[PDB]
């Protein structure tokens, strides 16, 4: 069923599963009209899917010619979405594809469950996790190749960059989900923390700077203090 | 106008036929019941006193053939049988008759209700659902699964309605997946009405059995299946005017006809009010809204 605080080690065991995360499909400007009406102007989007056991990060790039003389984006966006998921199982080879499908909103049950008919043995859950991922957009080379997609595209990343030569799936976890809600939370501060020393660089092929162990648990304190300073600032506490 | 003798009535019972019903004491002077109306399916339906436990009844037509009901002590209830012997079943029914043993069929002339509730249910339809081909008439109870039930467990016991489904391959086109999933036309109107029940008085006939069954029995499968089948109509953007219209009518009699009492277990908020209120068809169903409205406010 849902996915919760109960059943976590599950998301690091060796049955290969993936989270969709739909928040960032369809991106809309809100601006006035010249008659003073209220009108959107779309942006490109993403499906954000990732193996949290092994970082792999298909990002289906969404860009805005799918919503041309469409209605109803916003429910439109959940199908497509959808399709789109459907579309990545069946492209892989068998012994790659999902055993379960996570998604993080509720509302993308029905439409994946729909696509997915042919895939009866693949699980479709929700989770009660609140998870980060619509701040996926926030990380700087991911939402560089979003804006810069001139038609639909999918880009392959690994989230972890090379965090798994050293740490475990569920330490790499919690390390992405930390600065992912961080980034939520207070995004300037957060990039701050994440850039202050202009020592420690981000490789060309990874997403992160190339922290040693003992930087990565100071910036993972700073973030930490970031989240709590920001719930003060937030509730007056 | 034909009857349905009862050898007689050993164990104290509720004794129904269509929507009237009536006590009979244990070994009570009962020998069935005359004056039933011919041209329609009917029902005779049982609930004993002392276990509650076991609704149970048969849907027959006197017009193929002479059944009457005896106690079973063995299986403890009473059973259907058809008497082939003609002129023995006259003279039964003649003496029991000139003795008025029987009950008769209390239909009011004004009163349309049962031709409104059996529109579309046919014999022929019934023995299909319920499958014992040695006899001409279909026993059902409280407790029988449907085929749909049983694939989510003894087959011959089965009420084998239509499966539906809406998360299926059968109601999803491939490439047509959002479309056929919030309008359900296609499913309606090629797979079910041209595929499966060839015709719209099938589809009415069978979603009439289904909520009969589910009132005189409180079979809840067969309220799972009245309920998809009304779902099924309601969320299709594209219905003939004349099933719409049908329906409207189906509907206002089966809630016009529901025990108040029972309307918290045999009535399913969520298709109700999906139905009236939000679906394709929230608005071609005046007479049962309104019906709805009076009788049943609070489930909306
Ligand atoms: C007027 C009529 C005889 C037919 C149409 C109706 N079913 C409706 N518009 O819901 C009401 C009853």
């Amino acid at each position: 069923g849902a996915m919760n605080s109960s059943n976590y080690a599950e998301l690091f065991n060796n049955d290969i599963k993936l989270f969709v995360d739909d928040t960032n499909v369809y991106r809309v400007t809100v601006h006035k009209t010249f008659e003073g009406n209220v009108a959107t102007k779309a942006i490109n989007g993403c499906i954000f899917t990732l193996n949290p056991k092994t970082g792999h990060l298909f990002l289906k790039i969404i860009h805005t010619s799918v919503w041309a003389g469409q209605k109803r984006l916003s429910q439109l966006a959940k199908w497509k979405t959808a399709e789109e998921v459907s579309a990545l199982v069946r492209s892989l080879p068998k012994e790659e594809q999902p055993k379960q499908i996570i998604v993080t909103r509720k509302a993308m049950l029905d439409p994946l469950e729909v696509h997915m008919l042919d895939f009866p043995n693949i699980a479709i859950r929700p989770t009660e996790l609140r998870l980060p991922f619509s701040a996926a957009m926030s990380i700087d080379k991911l939402s560089d190749v979003v804006m810069k997609a001139t038609e639909p595209q999918m880009v392959l990343f690994n989230i972890y960059d090379d965090w798994l030569d050293r740490i475990s799936s569920y330490t790499a976890f919690s390390r992405l989900t930390l600065l992912l809600r961080a980034l939520k939370t207070n995004e300037e501060s957060a990039k701050m923390i994440l850039l202050s020393d202009p020592t420690i660089t981000i490789k060309s092929y990874h997403l992160w700077p190339s922290f040693t162990d003992e930087q990565w648990i100071t910036i993972e304190s700073q973030m930490r203090d970031l989240i709590l300073t920001e719930y003060g600032r937030k509730y007056n506490v | 106008m034909n009857t349905v003798p009862f050898t007689s009535a050993p164990i104290e019972v509720t004794i129904g036929i269509d929507q009237y019903s009536f006590n009979v004491k244990e070994n009570q002077p009962f020998h069935g019941i005359k004056d039933i109306p011919i041209g329609h399916v009917h029902v005779i339906h049982f609930q004993h006193a002392d276990n509650s436990s076991m609704r149970y009844g048969y849907w027959f037509d006197c017009r193929m053939g002479n059944f009457y009901i005896q106690y079973d002590p063995k299986d403890g209830l009473y059973k259907m049988m058809e008497e082939r012997d003609g002129a023995k079943f006259e003279n039964i029914v003649h003496n029991f008759k000139e003795r008025q043993m029987m009950v008769s069929y209390p239909k009011i002339d004004e009163d349309d209700t049962w031709y409104n509730l059996t529109e579309f249910v046919q014999m022929d339809k019934i023995r299909k659902i319920v499958r014992k081909d040695e006899n001409q008439f279909s026993y059902v109870d409280s407790s029988m699964t449907t085929v749909q039930e049983n694939e989510l467990s003894d087959p011959a016991h089965s009420l084998n309605y239509t499966v539906i489904n809406f998360k299926s391959r059968e109601a999803i086109r491939p490439g047509h997946e959002m479309e056929d999933f919030l309008d359900k036309s296609y499913y309606l109107n090629t797979v079910m009405l041209q595929g499966i029940f060839k015709n719209s008085s099938n589809y009415f006939g069978e979603l009439q059995f289904a909520f009969l069954n589910a009132m005189f029995f409180g079979n809840y499968g067969s309220s799972l299946q009245w309920h998809a089948m009304i779902e099924l109509i309601c969320s299709s953007a594209t219905v003939p005017k004349h099933m719409l219209d049908k329906l409207d009518e189906i509907l206002y009699y089966q809630i016009k006809t529901l025990p108040e009492q029972y309307s918290d277990i045999l009535l399913n908020e969520r298709v109700w009010n999906i139905c009236l209120y939000s679906s394709f068809q929230k608005n071609s169903l005046h007479n049962t809204e309104k019906i709805m409205e009076n009788k049943y406010p609070e489930l909306l």
